C-alpha cells in the first residue's frame, strides 16, 4: 500500500524513502537520523532522515516494524507530526509540511487473526 | 636606471579539525 502511493504520487515503487527501523532496536540510532552534535564524528554529514527530506521535501517517509525500535526514538516523532519540524545536528529547522508518515507493525496479529470475523471494523 | 620594486607575496596557512567520540 506504502508502495502504491508512491506509485500514485510520483509514478515509481522507489521514488521514496522507506526507513525499516527494525535496523533501529537500540536507542542511539536517533542520531543515526537526526545527525550528530557539534564537536563529534559525523557532524558535518547531516541525518540521514533531515538530508533525504531537505532535497525533496515533498515525499512519502515510510517507517516499517516499530515494534522492533526502544520505545523513545519516539520523541522525534512528536516534533515531526507536532509541526512538520526537525532539526539536524547543524541547527536547521526542516521543513515536514510536505510529507506522509506511515508506521506499520504487527502489534495485535493474533487478536486480529481470532476475532476479525464476527466482529465490526469499529470495535 | 631600473629600480628592483619590493612585492606583495601573497601567503598562505591552513587548519586540522579534531572529531570526538562516545565509546558506547
Amino acid at each position: 500500500l506504502c508502495k502504491a502511493l508512491a506509485n500514485f504520487m510520483f509514478d515509481s515503487d522507489e521514488a521514496m524513502v522507506r526507513i525499516d527501523m527494525s535496523e533501529f532496536m537500540e536507542k542511539h540510532s536517533v542520531s543515526r537520523l537526526v545527525g550528530a552534535p557539534p564537536g563529534y564524528v559525523g557532524y558535518e554529514e547531516g541525518g540521514y532522515l533531515t538530508e533525504a527530506v531537505r532535497r525533496r521535501p515533498y515525499s512519502v517517509i515510510l517507517l516499517d516494524a516499530v515494534e522492533k525500535a526502544h520505545p523513545d526514538v519516539f520523541n522525534i516523532l512528536l516534533q515531526v507530526l507536532d509541526d512538520g519540524r526537525l532539526t539536524d545536528g547543524q541547527g536547521r529547522t526542516v521543513d515536514f509540511r510536505n510529507t506522509v508518515v506511515i508506521m506499520t507493525s504487527n502489534l495485535g496479529s493474533d487478536l486480529i487473526q481470532e476475532r476479525f470475523g464476527e466482529l465490526d471494523y469499529a470495535h | 636606471a631600473a629600480a628592483a620594486a619590493a612585492a606583495a607575496a601573497a601567503a598562505a596557512a591552513a587548519a586540522a579539525a579534531a572529531a570526538a567520540a562516545a565509546a558506547a
